[PDB]
Order: C-alpha cells, then structure tokens, then sequence
C-alpha cells in the first residue's frame, strides 16, 4: 500500500528531484491506471479518422480497448470495447465503417452509440438493456484533434488544457479550413514506461541539441555538408502550463534543425509566405511571433505528444511498467497544396516512423533506461531535474505563461509534480485548477 | 497486394539460379553491415516501400494496406536511402552502435520478365532474424517484390524498385534499424 | 488482502453479477491454488490410458506435475511428480510403462507406487525413506474416469460428484462393458482464465446457439445446405448441481446440432437402435429420456469438462489467472462397432481440436475477452450472470435435480457459487454438502 | 516417421525446379488467403494428416508419433478440407474474420520418384509464421511429406498426399486455424 | 569474419544443386537424430567451431569474435565429436533423453571453389528451430562457412571444416545440445 | 509480510529442512537484492580482463548493471552503469578500452573513474558534478580475482573469504607468477533460481558421484571403455566455511574423474613433478595435501563458483526467482606450457560450455526443478538438507576447516544458513565473523 504521503515524497520539484521507482513500480502502476489514465483526457485521434456516419477507430484509454465512432448527427461516441456480458471485445477490426457491431460471443447486438438493442432469446430466458450497455467515456474535441475522459468529475476539456492552449494552436489554428489527418497510422511497441516518452516531448530539447540525435542530423542535412558544420540553434524557450502539467519548447530564429528534419519546402511555407502570414495574423490574439518559432516539441499530460513545425502527433498506450505502444500519425493543414501535403508525409516517414532516422535512437535509449531500473541500486538513489530551477518567468513579452530557456527541465517538473497531485489527490475538489 | 502473378512458363535455370545468388549475395552484405557497397545496388530511381498493414473485417479487406498517399514504415529514394546509410556508418548513430547481428533468410523466389530487357520483376519471401545487444531479439517475416536490372558490378543486379511486405500490423520491434 | 467478507462480495447468485477481476487477479490465482484446486477432485484421464502394470501418465493437479500409474494389484496411484531431495522431476516423459523411476539428479530410486526404495551412499551419508517418497493423493475412479484429491479432509467422489452423476452416466454408463480412451491426447496453449472454459461448458450452450459457432455449423452441414436451412434448435433444458458448482445443459428431440457436428451414423447410433435402447434401460433408474438428448455439454467443478454425446473430454489445466493448457481426448464405448469409433475418432479431430471448426472460435472470443481485463475500467463494473435467474426449479418429471431452459445461467451462477464458497470457507465442515 | 528415404540419384535439376516453383506457388495462396484456389489443388482421394507427437525416452522411440486408429491436429479427406475452406472463407468465422497474416517459408526440398508416372514422393521443411490481431505470434516449424501428380493447372502439380510433421509436442498456439 | 568472398563467376547448376541436396539430407538426419550416420560425414580433421560474439562498438569492430586462443562455444576434433556423439545417444544423457525436436531449415547456399580438386568452401544460412519437452522452444539463426570434400557416401561430400557464426552474444537457449 | 522469525523459519540447518520457496517466492527475491546481493562480495572477474588503463568490462551486481575499469595508478574501479540524469547506460559495448565514457542521451561525459566531468549547457542551465556521478562499489583483489560490495558496513574481502582462503589458493596461488583468465566469457540463460546453481558448486559432488554426469564422464573416457568400467571415486572430502557460507567438495587420490573431464595431461599436471611439487611447496603451511586433491568444486557465497582442478569459473547473475544468467571463463597459471594452456581452453569448452558435455545435464535438471515449483503442493513440504548430519570435524587431520565426507550437504546447510541470516539480520553488527 501507498500511502499519500509516500506518494508527494516520490517527485520534489523544488528540489529538482524524481525517484526513479515511478517508472518500474507494479503498485504505481496499476495505480496510475485509476488514478491518472482513469481520469485524465487521452488522445484518442483526429476527427477526419472519423468523418462520416458509423466510422470507427478501434484505440486504447490506458489498457481499456475503446471505441471511438461518428454518429449520424456528427457527434463522436467513444464507449469501452467490451461486452457487459462475458467480456468480448464488441469491435474487432483496427477501422472500418459499422451499420451496428454484434458480440461475435454471444450475439448482444448494439447501435453505433454504443447502445444494447438486442439479446437473443430475451424474452425467454430474462433486466434493462438501457443499463447493459458498454460504458461511456466523456467526448470532447479541440480544433480537430478527439479526446476522452472516463470521470464525469473532471474539468471540461478547455479549462484542463488551460494556458497550453496557444501553443496547441500553433499547430491546430493557421487556417479557417484547420487540419486533416494524413492516412495511416503507425504503431510499434518499446519496453518503456510511458513517462520516458511524455517528458521527453514535454520538456526534453536537450537530447536532440546534444547528443541523441546527432545521426539523425546528419541523414538530413545535404551530402556535402558533414556535422562539423551542421548548425546549432541555441535560441529557443520553453513553457509549463500553468496547470496540468503540459508544456512546451520551441527553438527562435535559428532554422538549422528544422531545415534538416523538415526540408527547404516545408520550413519556407511554415516561416515565409502567405500562409505564414496568414497562421500569425490568426495567432494574433496570443501575440506570439509564431514565424519565428522554428521546431516544437509539446506534451498535453499524461500521453499525446506532437511536433507543431513537423506535424508529427503520437499517443502512447501503456502497457505495465516496462512496455508501452507508440501510436503515430501526422497533420497538415487541409488546405495546404498537394506538393507541401507530400513533403510533410515523406518526411515524417523519414524521421518518426519506427524506422525514423530520428526515432530509432530515441528507443534504445529509453530500452537501457528501462532495463537498469530492474537493478537495486540503480532505484536506490534520486534522478537529477533541476536543469533551469528557479529560471522561469510569466512575464515574457514573446510567449505567453511560465517560459524559460529552451534548455530546461521546468515543463519536466511541472509534469512529474502533476503526476504526484493525480496519483495523491483522490478528490477533484482538490486537484481541479 | 494479391497473389503474385507469377508467369506461365518458369524462368530458366540459370536465370533462376542468377537472382537466388544474387539475393543470397545481398543478404551476406547486409548481414555482414558492408553498407557502402550495399547501397551502390540501388539504382538513381529506386523506390523503396514498406506499406502499413492493419486489421480488417473480411467484408472491408480492400483497406488492409496503406496507399501512396498514406504514412509507410518505409517510403525511400536514392537521397533519403543515402541519409540513413550515413547514419547507420556513423559512429554517432546509437541504434546500431554496437551494431545489431541478423539474418536475411531468404527462398520462395518467383522470377518474372518485364517489357525492359535485362529487367525483371521478383518476388521472394524472408525471414530476417535480428539479435542485438544483451538478450534483444526480433524476428520479422514477409516478402519482397523487386525490379532488377542487369548490372557490372560484384552482384549482376541493380535494384530499380523494392516493396516489402511485411506479416505485422503493429510492430512488435522497437525500431527498424536494420536493412530489407 | 482477500479477507472472506470480500470474496463473498466477488459473486452474487442473487442478482446475478460477477465482478470481473475473479479473471484477472493474481492474489485471486495463489488463493484458488491453495483452496480450489488444493482440495477439489481433478480429472488425470481414464483408466485406459494405463491399462497395464507399470503404465503411466504424466500429467497435472493444477500447476504440480503428478504421475499417474498402474500398480502390480491393478490399483491406480496418483503421486506428486517431485522429488523431495531437491525438487527434480522423477517421470520425464509423457506416457509408458515403467518397472520403477529413478531420479536424474542424485538416483533416488522409486518403486512404481511412489515409494522410496533407494537412496545412493545411504549409509556412508545418513532418516527413513519411508518418510521421504513424494506426495501421494486420493484416487477414485467414477465409470472409467480417473479423478485425484490431495484433501485427506474432502468428500469422498460420489459424495462430491452427488446429483450429477445420472447427468455423466449419461456418457459413461450406456453399455455393461464400459468406455475406452481413443488412444491420443491432444494439447495446447490458450492465453485466458481457466474459469471461462469452465464456464462454457458448465452452462453455455448460449453461445453455440447464437454467434460463436455459426462457422463450425457451416462446416458441417451438407455442401448444398446452407446457413439459414440448418435447423435452430431452441429446445432443451440446463442443470445445476445440489451441492459441488457441478452443471449441465442439453437438447431435447431438435438433432441438427448433433447432426452437423457428429454426422447421421453417431446421430444414429445415440438415438436409434439396440445401443441406444439398451443406453435408456440402464439409465431407466434415473427416469430420464435418453435418446431425446441430442447434444450435451457439462462441467464436473472445476476443471473436467465433456460433451456426452460426441464424448469430447477436456481438462484445463490453469497456468496463472491469464493462461491454460488444455489436453483433450475422447471415449467411445468399448463394445461400439469399429465403424462408430472410427467416426467419433473424425468428427472429434475435425471439431474439437486446436485446428477443429469448434475450437478455432472458442479460442478466438476468451483471447480478447483476457486482453480486455488487462484495462482499469475494464474491472470496474459487474459482468451480466442475470439469464433464467429464478427459473430453475426441482420438480421436473423429466430430468432430476435444479433444472431450468437450456439457455440459462443457474449452472453458471451455482459455480461461481460454489468457487465462491471455496475460496472464503477453510474448513470442510461448514464447505462439505 | 524414420528419416527421409531419398534415392541416391537426386532428382534432375528441371524436374527439382518444378517441384520448388510449385511450393512457392502454393505459399503465396495461402499467404494471400486465396483459399478457393489453394483447395482446388487437392485431390478427390487427399489424405490431409498431422498426427500428434510426443515426449518419449530413447527406449519408447517407436511410440512417439501418434497412429492411424489415434486422434491427431489434423486428419481429413477431401469432403473435410471442404467444411474447412467454407468456414475460413465465412463472414461468420471468426478466428479467420479479421484474418491472420502467414509467411509460409520453404526449403530443403527432396524429391522422389514413385512407382507411377508422374507422381512423386516430396520432403520439405518449413517455418510457418503466423501473425495475427494487434500482437498475436505463433511460430511453427516441421517439415511435409507430399505425394504430387503432376495436372493441368496454373501450378503444375495436385496433391494427392500431406502429412506434416510439426516441431511441437504440446502446442503453443491456441489454434491451428492456419493450413499447411 | 568480413563478408563471403564469393567468386565472381558462379558455381554450375550442378554443382550447386548437389552441395543444397548435401545440406538437405544432413539436415534430415540431425533431425531425424540419425547421430551415427551423421557423425561418418566428418573427416578424422575435422575442425568444427563456433566462436563467441560479443557487442562492440564500430571502431572495435575487429574484436566482435573471439579467436584460436580463446574460449568458443564449440572447439571439435574428430575425437571430440565421437564422445558428443556417445552422449547424445546414450540413455542416460537426459539433455537429449527424452530427444529433442529439431527442424535446420537451409538456405542461401553459396558455392565457392579451392586449389584442391573435389574440395569446396561452402557459405550458406540457417535458422535452426528447437522444440524440447512440453513447452520450451529455442530459436537459432546463423551461417555456416564449410570446407566439403567429394566423398563416395550416401550424401555425396564429408565435412573437412566446420565454422558456425551464431547471431547471439548471450545465449538464450539453457544449452546447446543440438548439431548445427 | 517477511518478518525475521518468517525468514528465519525457511531454513533449518539442525534438521536439516529447507522450505522450497525459497527458491520461487517474488518478495523473498526483491529482499535478495537488498540483502544478500545489495551487501555481498561479487565476482566481477579477473584482474587480466582489464589489464591495461582504460580496459573496462560491463558485468552486473545482481541486476545492477556495473562497469569494471582499469586506472593509470593501476587501481580498478566499478560504478553503476547508469546516469544519473535520466538513468541512461554510461557504457553499451561488452569490452574494450576507454579514454573517457559519453552517455549517448544529453552527453553527460565521465572520465575512466566514473567522475561526472562536462555537463552540456551547464553555465546556462545550471548544483555539484562531484556529487552526481554513479553509485561507486568497493572494490577488492584476491590472487587475481576481482571482487565488488556496495556497502561501506561489510567486512572486507579477507574477513568475509575467512578459512575458504586455503581452499581457493589451491587453484589461485600454485605459483609466484599467479593465474591468468583464457580469453572470452561464455554467457547463457537458464531458467531456475540461482541458489540450486551456488549450492551445487557449494557441496554437491552427490549429483557427479550418481546419475547427472555419467554421460559427461562417458564422452571423456577412452572409446574403448565403457560405462561399467569407469573409475568412479568414493574417496573424498567436504569444507564448509566457519563463516559466510563458502563450501567446498573433492575427490582425493582417485584421479578417474579428473582423467575424464581434463585428459591425462592437465591431470599429470596437476598432480606430478615440478608444477605440482611447487604448488605443494607453496601451500602446505596451510595443512593441505593439494596433490591428492584430483576434482574439486567450490563457492564463494553467493554467486562465485568455480572447479580449481578444471580451472572452470563462473558467475551466476540473478534475474528474478526464476531466471540466472551464467557467465564463463576459464584461468590458467600464467607461466603453464603452451601446450597445457591449449589442454584447459579445449577441455573446458568441450565440458563446460553451454554445449558441454557435462554443462547439458545440469540445465535440463534445473529447468524441471524451477518450473515444478510453479505448483502450490510443490512448495508445500520440506526440501531434504539431511546428508551428512553431524558428521562434520573441526580438527580434520588431513583438511583444514570444518571438514566431513564428500557426499555429505554440510556444506550446503552452511549456505543455506548464512543465506538465512543475510536475510533476517540487518545490521552488519550481528552479521560480521
Ligand atoms: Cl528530435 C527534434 C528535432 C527537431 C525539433 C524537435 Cl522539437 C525535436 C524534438 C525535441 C524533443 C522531443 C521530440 C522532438
Ligand atoms: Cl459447440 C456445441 C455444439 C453442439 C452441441 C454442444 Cl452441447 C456444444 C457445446 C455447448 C456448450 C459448450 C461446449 C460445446
Ligand atoms: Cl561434474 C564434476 C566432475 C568432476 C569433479 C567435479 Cl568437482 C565436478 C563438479 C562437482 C560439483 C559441481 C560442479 C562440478
Ligand atoms: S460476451 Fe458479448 S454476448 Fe456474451
Ligand atoms: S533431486 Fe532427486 S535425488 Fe536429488
Ligand atoms: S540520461 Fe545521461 S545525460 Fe541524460
Ligand atoms: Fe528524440
Ligand atoms: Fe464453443
Ligand atoms: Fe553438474
């Protein structure tokens, strides 16, 4: 048993200090699916995954198979993937289109809401079907991307993203047509926990401006050119929310790392043009000189994590201590010319897929992380993140809420600290903003 | 991606014998991490491809795999094949430094003219067994479909096209940060 | 911790609801080692399978390997297979004849009845043999069938089986010459819990007359007969046990099921005919109609399941709560004519082995019902046991005992019930019937 | 099941390249769940067999194989094979509905003259990889013992006979809804 | 152990067909166990060596095996072999009593000439499956480089070399009590 | 939960019993790691595999991952490979040699000593890198052995060796020029539990002197000798330490075993002229007649084994109840002949390798030990500890120590009792000499 204060002694975020058993406990694990996965808004996909009546996605909400589906008023319907009955999995395809979905067990039939409308041999053997129904997650969206919350408790959507929102619409908002999935998603699986991958997304710009991805630099940059010249940008800040535990960082004026992942055409269109003017005209309203912004990495807590400049979003599923799934895809604007649409897609394919000149390196490290952490000793002492302690400040005249310098581990510790307030605060009349 | 159409009347024997050898060639390269000359296989404009796969009602099998316009696990040309041969050379690239240890096991090779001569469209199947680090391994099965062109170099072929089709939906490897 | 006021609360017959983690927990699995499968009677085979002095069967109680062997005065020992050195399995193949066992370790040497006969470098080193032979439990054969219990304490078999022996007798007691094992024992791997097999073949012939099995039908019926031609039997009745969470179910006068799974020449044989007649005669004492029972399916709690008429015998053997093996064979009466047994031998391989057109979709719905309980709110709210709550009643002039419809739930809830009771009652005085 | 009794001549290298070329044929049906196709290669008279296999001591070799008279994972004729390809093709089948994906791997090709025209005696072995759903894997390994009559199809050859022999005592998988 | 050398003009058909058909048959006698038969294939100099492998990183890549001096995971003489083979055929060798079920599925064979006459060095692939009691499965995967001498036996050559390169640092397996 | 009087019961040295969960039993694992491999003495190796300044070698101290590297000043240090920014492995290769170690994800870089010597953007982000390097281990030497403990509360490694240094000095100190390790290390998985693979090697000569080996002892002797007229030994005698729970077990004069394992010129050598005599010399001051020790196994509790005779060395790496890792490698005296050389690198490859003629058995014994422990009836009865039950001597007049007869489980009982008082005593007060 864990006791509350146990827990609060786990994170020390004055002290920039994280005891490493959170990423290898069983008990905080199996908390953690109550208490944060159980409660928190979780990333489901993008609304063009669904567009038309009866599409459906087949996805996770922690280890909990659910399912989400397009009604024929455009309203999107997420439900548990089980049978009240004996437990089968109602849908049983990754996507497809859907009349109904029947329990291929036992023939409990449902409508596309989710709703119980037929038991065979009803009337002789039985008891309300209105009561029987798979449970029902909370659905909200924002500029297109889907969400779910299972705790009718919880805040509403907007006021659990708070003040992270801007630079959600940094990538969500550069247009009146807003965003489109590209097809396809990827997934792959890593023994990690999913904390590695949230933080790093959250916080972690040191790794790829030191030397995670110094490989994946040079697979981008021209033939010619060797690291020696790749250019560094150390011009950047970065953002915690004010609450919830998101945060952001971004580098300024410096296109070298973007140019390399992104390519001349995709950086050009995202910093020169017409529809970079039209993208900060629209983003007025923040201030921020979003042109100016050149490569974002982002975490809206606990697990969806996305590239702005890059467009690349992930969900990551848990899967114990030790495992989780990475599920990608990416964006571009719907009304972006085919040639740019193109650029995004071969390019995320280059660098973010399970065989990304990027993402390769990013999962053997978190798999030697992982695999120390079985050790004693390598538990028996806290892990360093005090990087930018005490360095941040709400008053930037750029960027909006609590920033700092690009090289930082404040969103870090926001998240961590919000994991702790989750996992030690039973009551929302506690832990809402 | 059906049944391959597989021609009538067999290639010859030698013909048959030529792209085996070359195949087996290739695997000793790969598994053998001679990435440079590797490379030097693949012609100007090759195209690479690993489509995605998914799960689907039998009633729905035509959206199994990921289009051209979709993401891919892979999805090459000579310039983006050139960035990763970079990066697997490099003594800054972690995911193979160490590098991995595999096994392209290769058969079920199916060879078919083309209306290029000295051209032709292949189909195979593998098995490509990897082992890295410590106790990490990760088998992978699927097959290719090739076009080869006749070539002077050490192997008698060039690589125009190839698309690997691999037995996954979801990968069960951390990465791909080896070679098909 | 699993005090007896909380194991009560995981099943209520009364209203029909299971709490789902019965499935899923681990502390659940060691507790059911110790208080279900510790002290319950365990299906090893048939006396068939060794016939001869000195013949054997390696196989399980639970997750301890026993042997089960001949002895010289035609007895059956069944003995831990562990020697109790240092742990070293004694019998390490499948099924043969032995003149004694010898350790592999350090040469223990065991008679065939378990019992220690020779230590090597005994004097020079040492104790009483006598003391040191491994475990040995009960025996009771019930028509051909042996079953183990290692609980000096339980019941006896006849006792513990109590009225559902006319529901086996069925099976078992047709002819004055007995049945015989079809030489062969199929097994294999399914990931989910032991209890859904159990289950399904304690009380759900719901789910092969609804969805799960419309392709193995398919399979069987003519070639120029399709689905919607073959019959939908809905005629029959279920059975729950007085006492031991023991349940049947059957059909009444309606063949196709049988028809298609077993063929017009079994068909024939159950129901019309000498063997049939003679089946009804020695059965009389129990005033049942033999021959107007067309397809059965049974569970003697917990682990040994049939299926009577196409003598289908299954155990499942529990290996955590997320696995089984099942080892499967079948009996054919010893006198039946070489034709029949030939036919019982097809139509079990083709339906109810791991590639049968029965089996294949058992297999398929428990895998994805087991994955499902991996998620939190997966756990979180009952599973429906509500079908004929209250309909069962002891009077029927047909068939004895607690009897009700053939789509039910009563054997189903009367098993839960009886785990139920295991689990929360350490004593055999307040557990014994 | 001893060894393989295979004649000292070896097979001609056209008639061992045909015998290949049909078994890589026959792969990419069933890889690609052209079910009807692959069925329609199976004799009237087929014996389609995989008996069960045991742990024996040396001393109970002989026993390690399960007999004619005894159950067996598979044992069908032509009119079984059938019930089988109706349910695998089945909306309603759901071990196979969303279907697996399997590579059929072959090699070790033997072939084997018979006492009649155009009918040859086979040993092969295999690796059987089956994936399926989001993470399911079943690896299977044996090896098949074919009788062939050479016919007038698209792959050359029918088959009159198969048992096949698999690497497994207690199987791994929780189904064999796969063929052979 | 740098990539194959293999000549640059192929091996005739025949020639390769016989040294695949070599192959074949010795897997079918280890996995058959037919050890006796199998053992009268190795010649009274046989060396039959599997080296270890351990992760290194690229610049200390010619360290990744180790050498004649060191300790391997096999290291055979004929001499050697003969008690290996007394064991794996002897009833109280419990690693291999009950037997084991093996499958060595061949392929990628490369066929390479000597100065001797009859003499060939001989690069090819291998997954070996191994299956023991009830549940444990063991998977290989490797290659072999060969010396083979044309020898008037039932296979056609004897085995004058044997080097095993096993992808594995750490073995996975519990031992190796098979032949590779 | 393991309260003392608990742990204290699990094993009985008086009567000779051990409780077999011990052995399978999750929480009295993780307490292992903290109090028997947390406070232990670990082989890591030998001082020749880091020879030179800058040679590491990448071992573990149970499940920590370590590196062992050779200093300028010729001192060998040993760290936790691991990072103690985000938990990152310092060191990812085997084996090698080192100017400095990077870790690979934010370029923390560390000297050859494990000092934390650059830390990217630290003036602009950041506190003391002297107080933030890895976890460092004592290290000690015994005639060329090299050993770790992390806590700075233990013994020192002479107190902890105690009277086993006799003992050892019979493979380690037979010459002025010490010994030297056989290039590679031999690396494989078994799963069972470490303590049946320490015990083994701890005391029991019992399993090679009966059934396990008579197979290896058939591949070793003449092709035209047969089993029935092998020289098996029954002379002999066992050590168990007064402290610590060391043990050791030989054959004395009988040289038939050693023959068969080690050919007749490793067995000449050890036995007769100048190399023997000279290790006589050497060592009879402790009262021991090396030249008629002729096979001898021993371990340096926990997880040090080794064979002086066969120079065979191994250590034993936990990986949960269930799992070991075994690693090699084999010592020679350094001034031996090339040809005996050759001799040890051959015979220990063909006996004690993974594929070893002797090395096969001992697996496939424990794999059946560990998984019928998986049963509740398994571990439910005492283990028999009972050989050679106060047939132990203090005042031997040929063997130093506390000595009795070869097939005896003294030594054994020793292991098993300082295991049992690692593990209820923890305080270093009570525990120490
Ligand atoms: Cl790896 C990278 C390259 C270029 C731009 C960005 Cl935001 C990143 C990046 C930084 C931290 C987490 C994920 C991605
Ligand atoms: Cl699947 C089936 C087909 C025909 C007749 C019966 Cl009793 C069954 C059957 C019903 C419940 C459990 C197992 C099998
Ligand atoms: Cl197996 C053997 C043969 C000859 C001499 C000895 Cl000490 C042994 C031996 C005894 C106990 C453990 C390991 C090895
Ligand atoms: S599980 Fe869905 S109907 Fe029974
Ligand atoms: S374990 Fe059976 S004699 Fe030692
Ligand atoms: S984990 Fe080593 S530097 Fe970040
Ligand atoms: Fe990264
Ligand atoms: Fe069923
Ligand atoms: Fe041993």
């Amino acid at each position: 048993n864990w006791t509350p204060e146990a827990i609060r002694g786990l994170v020390d975020q004055e002290k920039g200090l994280l005891d490493p058993r959170i990423y290898a406990d069983q008990s905080l694990y199996e908390l953690e699916l109550e208490r944060v996965f159980g409660r928190s808004w979780l990333l489901l996909g993008h609304e063009s995954h669904v567009p038309e009546t009866g599409d459906f996605l087949a996805t996770y909400m922690g280890e909990d198979p659910v399912v989400m589906v397009r009604q024929k008023d455009k309203s999107i319907k997420v439900f548990l993937n089980q049978c009240r009955h004996r437990g089968m999995r109602i849908c049983r395809s990754d996507a497809g289109n859907a009349k109904a979905f029947t329990c291929s067990y036992h023939g409990w039939a449902y409508d596309i809401a989710g709703k119980l409308v037929n038991v065979p041999f009803e009337k002789e053997a039985f008891f309300d079907k209105a009561e029987w129904g798979p449970l029902q997650a909370r659905v909200a969206t924002y500029k297109g991307l889907v969400f779910a919350n299972w705790d009718v408790q919880a805040p509403d959507l907007e006021t659990y993203l708070g003040d992270a929102r801007p630079y959600m619409d940094v990538m969500l908002d550069r247009t009146p047509a807003g965003t489109v999935a590209i097809g396809g998603m990827q997934k792959w699986v890593i023994p990690c926990n999913w904390k590695f991958a949230a933080e790093q997304f959250c916080s972690d710009m040191y790794h790829a401006g030191t030397t995670t991805h110094l490989s994946g630099i040079l697979a981008g940059i021209p033939p010619e050119m060797d690291l020696s010249q790749a250019q560094i940008p150390t011009k950047g800040n970065q953002f915690r929310a004010a609450w919830g535990g998101h945060g952001s960082g971004w580098y300024v004026d410096e296109p070298g790392s973007l140019l390399a992942v992104m390519g001349p055409k995709v950086t050009q269109y995202w910093t020169e043009g017409p529809a970079a003017e039209l993208a900060e005209q629209r983003l007025g309203h923040t201030g921020m000189p979003v042109r100016r912004m050149v490569g974002q990495h982002m975490t809206i807590f606990p697990t969806c994590s996305f590239l702005p400049a890059m467009n690349n979003i992930r969900i990551w599923h848990p899967r114990g201590p030790n495992e989780i799934e990475v599920w990608a895809f990416t964006l571009v604007d719907a009304d972006a010319p085919a040639e740019i649409k193109e650029e995004y897609r071969r390019h995320n394919i280059r660098n973010f897929s399970a065989g990304g000149v990027f993402e390769q390196d990013d999962g053997e490290n978190w798999v030697e992380i992982q695999k120390g952490l079985r050790g004693y000793k390598a538990k028996s002492q806290p892990l360093n993140a005090q990087m930018g302690l005490g360095r941040s400040q709400t008053g930037h005249p750029d960027f909006p809420g609590n920033v700092g310098y690009v090289y930082a581990e404040e969103a870090a510790r926001g998240m961590y600290h919000h994991w702790m307030r989750m996992m030690s605060e039973p009551s929302w009349a506690t832990l809402k903003p | 991606f059906k049944t391959f159409e597989w021609p009538s009347k067999a290639a010859g024997l030698e013909l048959q014998n030529e792209i085996e050898q070359f195949y087996y060639r290739e695997a000793q390269l790969l598994d053998h991490r001679a990435y440079e000359a590797w490379f030097a296989l693949l012609d100007k404009d090759i195209h690479y491809f690993m489509p995605l796969r998914t799960n689907r009602m039998i009633r729905e099998g035509e959206l199994e795999y990921s289009g051209d316009q979709d993401l891919a696990h892979f999805d090459e040309t000579h310039e983006t094949m050139y960035g990763r041969i970079r990066k697997v050379t490099s003594d800054v690239g972690w995911a193979e430094n160490p590098p991995s240890r595999t096994r392209h096991l290769v058969s079920n090779v199916i060879v078919k003219e083309t209306a290029t001569p000295d051209t032709f469209e292949v189909n195979s199947a593998f098995i490509l067994y990897r082992n890295r680090l410590e106790r990490q391994v990760d088998i992978f099965a699927g097959e290719r479909r090739d076009v080869l062109r006749r070539a002077d170099n050490n192997l008698g072929f060039s690589i125009a096209k190839r698309t690997i089709l691999l037995d996954a939906s979801t990968l069960l490897s951390n990465n791909l940060s080896m070679f098909f």
